[PDB]
RNA sequence: UCGCUGGCAGUCGGCAGAGCGAGAAAGAGAGUGGCGCGGACGCUACGCCGCGACGAGUAGGAGGGCCGCUGCGGUGAGCCUUGAAGCCUAGGGCGCGGGCCCGGGUGGAGCCGCCGCAGGUGCAGAUCUUGGUGGUAGUAGCAAAUAUUCAAACGAGAACU
RNA sequence: UGCGAGUGCCUAGUGGGCCACUUUUGGUAAGCAGAACUGGCGCUGCGGGAUGAACCGAACGCCGGGUUAAGGCGCCCGAU
RNA sequence: AGGGCGUGAAACCGUUAAGAGGUAAACGGGUGGGGUCCGCGCAGUCCGCCCGGAGGAUUCAACCCGGCGGCCGGUCCGGCC
């Protein structure tokens, strides 16, 4: 219900949002694992440029 | 002779009896540690006449005389010889306490140590 | 029983600084001193300052502070803030100054400095004259946040320019039935 | 922290804060923001005029890149460059204009608020303002158009 | 408790000179001519001190808790098999109270204070959940369908084998 | 005559009431139903009305001394 | 710690001891009596200065030698910021 003087808000939760919540709690092991997957190449190229093309 | 106080006035307390909680005395579930009625149609809230009393702040006691013990001391926990050193200077208002978990070889030193210090011991002579 | 009402006994002002900021604090004790032990009106207004929240003390301006002094009559005298002095672009000439704040931003300094100025701490500012004279007091405007624009009369009634709580500003957001005549009515 | 909120502090008394006439009950006005229309209608009027109806034209496919523009005003103006040019070209007694690309800044639109320093200057924008150029007219000087 | 948004940095000491309460603004003002080596306490200023008035309270609001429970970072050259936690107590006390500290006994391996941090953090009730125990009470009851007695044996023991 | 005032935010609970002197509508009347003014009870203990939500007195921190209010002073029961 | 055996609470029960008992019991305020324990109670405080009397020391003030420290040089010299 509607109190005193403030703003009309539309929060998007009536779906059931609670069954598909993604968190990030992997977040720095993806950033390892992304970096070590760009070492691996930048090695196995081995006089190219890392960056590519 | 035991170690006397520097001033020893006469102790004036408001109230001797404890605050027991209401109907404490009918059921074992009530424990006698205080807790404030809050019932709508409770007596002891309306502080009907010849009920329970409740605890105000004007009980509150002489604040020259309070958390003195009868002898006219002031208790303070010990719980080794280090900290003796420190009621050296409050001699003639603060007496001293062995913490119960304090083993008695440890408590003969500290028994000793007050004694030479003339620091006065309430229990001075507990374990043995 | 006495026939009196206790609902104002209690004033509401504050009695010490709400923040644990020790160089503040060191301040107040001076200025508790100070205000005490003289009868200048200054330090007990400057320590009633020091008291103050942030939105009671807020940030002056370089454009407020340069045409308040060239007020006449005030000339080289000692501008005081108990707040922040901030540097404002749209001024191109910055003349001589003697200010006392709290702190002032890095760009203000240069400015100032760089123009030939002088800033002073409070302490400093006490060290110098104890009872605040030849000194202009200011402060910035207190009524400038964009929560003032939405306090009032309530929006949605004649005659009051309110600023409403709206989620976002645009065609299809609060602008058709107690706002035009044709849909309705106009406040 | 926990140590510091309101539940601590009403432990002991029944209602928890809420009273003990009109309970806490779980919707007792209906979800969300129901009933505007009807039981707080005049929550709604004395609030939020205009919430209810239409007005205006529909733009089906609307590219807010298209409709970007960003303006700048002749108090921030001398901002733009550097302090050396505007001293060294207060210094400069041959004449020299220096050139102010606000595109190069970032803003597309010259709308003129303030006061504008002596000085002669060769404004480069997308668009101007009539008072803008009028005012960069009378401190002497040029509004030049790019595309 | 509130108000006075009162007072106190002046502990200005032999490099000394003890003051700031008293009806009626403002200088214990500066200058120019006419022996014996001495003097209590205090002020964690978030402290201490001094005057006045005041003190009912459900719904509700706010503040203070050196009230209490569990866990983390610091810290106590902390405590403990010469006895920790827990439990019991006609023992001694403190606090207005939440609660707490000692003594005795039982117990046998861990625990606590202070500065911060975090919370599945305090029960008398909900025909609350689970477990346990009373009065009722040695009470109700051991009554549908006719029926048992004698002797012996075994057996520690027989109305019932 | 008395008194320090002005002003801004955020805000919970409440939105079943009841009683009494005088005014008063319906009703035979009601411990009935409905209004006006003020004060109470709800939210409030205390002395008296033997007993009692609202009656009379008087409103409350913990105490010592003194004196009163309303009501009382054969005995219960303090006081002729 | 005696094979469902670590610690062993409360409700409830047995026994021992103490007390009491015709207005169910329990409760608040005020005393009184009796118990259990404590005070380690049972001839009752010390602390400064001075006077007097018996004592006992390597012993005071002053002076000299060495070391350390605190404050200055109206403007000593030298550094550092
Ligand atoms: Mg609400
Ligand atoms: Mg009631
Ligand atoms: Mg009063
Ligand atoms: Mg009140
Ligand atoms: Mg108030
Ligand atoms: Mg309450
Ligand atoms: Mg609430
Ligand atoms: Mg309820
Ligand atoms: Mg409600
Ligand atoms: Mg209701
Ligand atoms: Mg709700
Ligand atoms: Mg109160
Ligand atoms: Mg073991
Ligand atoms: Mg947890
Ligand atoms: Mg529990
Ligand atoms: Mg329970
Ligand atoms: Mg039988
Ligand atoms: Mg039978
Ligand atoms: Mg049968
Ligand atoms: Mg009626
Ligand atoms: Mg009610
Ligand atoms: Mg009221
Ligand atoms: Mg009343
Ligand atoms: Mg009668
Ligand atoms: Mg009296
Ligand atoms: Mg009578
Ligand atoms: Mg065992
Ligand atoms: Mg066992
Ligand atoms: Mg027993
Ligand atoms: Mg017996």
């Amino acid at each position: 219900a509607p109190s005193r003087n403030g703003m009309i808000l539309k929060p998007h939760f009536h779906k059931d949002w609670q069954r598909r919540v993604a968190t990030w709690f992997n977040q720095p092991a993806r950033k390892i694992r992304r970096r070590k997957a760009r070492q691996a190449r930048a090695r196995r190229i081995a006089p190219r440029p890392a960056a590519g093309p | 002779a035991a170690l006397r106080p520097l001033v020893k006035p006469k102790i004036v307390k408001k109230r001797t009896k404890k605050f027991i909680r209401h109907q404490s005395d009918r059921y074992v579930k009530i424990k006698r540690n205080w807790r404030k009625p809050r019932g709508i149609d409770n007596r002891v809230r309306r502080r009907f006449k010849g009920q329970i009393l409740m605890p105000n702040i004007g009980y509150g006691s002489n604040k020259k005389t309070k958390h003195m013990l009868p002898s006219g001391f002031r208790k303070f926990l010990v719980h080794n010889v280090k900290e003796l050193e420190v009621l050296l200077m409050c001699n003639k208002s603060y007496c001293a306490e062995i913490a119960h978990n304090v083993s008695s070889k440890n408590r003969k030193a500290i028994v000793e140590r007050a004694a030479q210090l003339a620091i006065r011991v309430t229990n001075p002579n507990a374990r043995l | 029983g006495v026939d009196i009402r206790h609902n104002k006994d209690r004033k509401v002002r504050r009695k010490e600084p709400k923040s644990q900021d020790i160089y503040l604090r060191l301040l107040v004790k001076l200025y508790r001193f100070l205000a005490r032990r003289t009868n200048s009106t200054f330090n007990q207004v400057v320590l009633k300052r020091l008291f103050m929240s942030r939105t009671n003390r807020p940030p002056l301006s370089l454009s407020r502070m340069i045409r308040k002094m060239k007020l006449p009559g005030r000339e080289n005298k000692t501008a005081v803030v108990v707040g922040t002095v901030t540097d404002d672009v749209r001024v191109q000439e910055v003349p001589k100054l003697k200010v006392c704040a709290l702190r002032v931003t890095s760009r203000a300094r240069s400015r100032i400095l760089k123009a030939g100025g002088k800033i002073l701490t409070f302490d400093q500012l006490a060290l110098d004259s104890p009872k605040g004279r030849g000194t202009v007091l200011l402060s910035g405007p207190r009524k400038g946040r964009e929560v003032y624009r939405h306090f009032g009369k309530a929006p949605g009634t004649p005659h009051s320019h309110t600023k409403p709580y709206v989620r976002s500003k645009g065609r299809k957001f609060e602008r058709a039935r107690g706002r035009r005549a044709s849909r309705g009515y106009k406040n | 922290p926990s140590r510091l909120r309101k539940t601590r502090k009403l432990r002991g008394h029944v209602s928890h804060g809420h009273g003990r006439i009109g309970k806490h009950r779980k919707h007792p006005g209906g979800r969300g923001n129901a009933g505007g229309m009807h039981h707080h209608r005049i929550n709604f009027d004395k609030y939020h005029p205009g919430y209810f109806g239409k007005v205006g034209m529909r733009h089906y496919h609307l590219k807010r890149n298209q409709s970007f523009c960003p303006t700048v005003n002749l108090d921030k103006l001398w901002t733009l460059v550097s302090e050396q040019t505007r001293v060294n070209a207060a210094k400069n007694k041959t004449g020299a204009a220096p050139i102010i690309d606000v595109v190069r800044s970032g803003y597309y639109k010259v709308l003129g608020k303030g006061k504008l320093p002596k000085q002669p200057v060769i404004v480069k924008a997308k668009f101007f303002s009539r008072r803008a150029e009028e005012k960069i007219k009378g401190v002497g000087g040029a509004c030049v158009l790019v595309a």
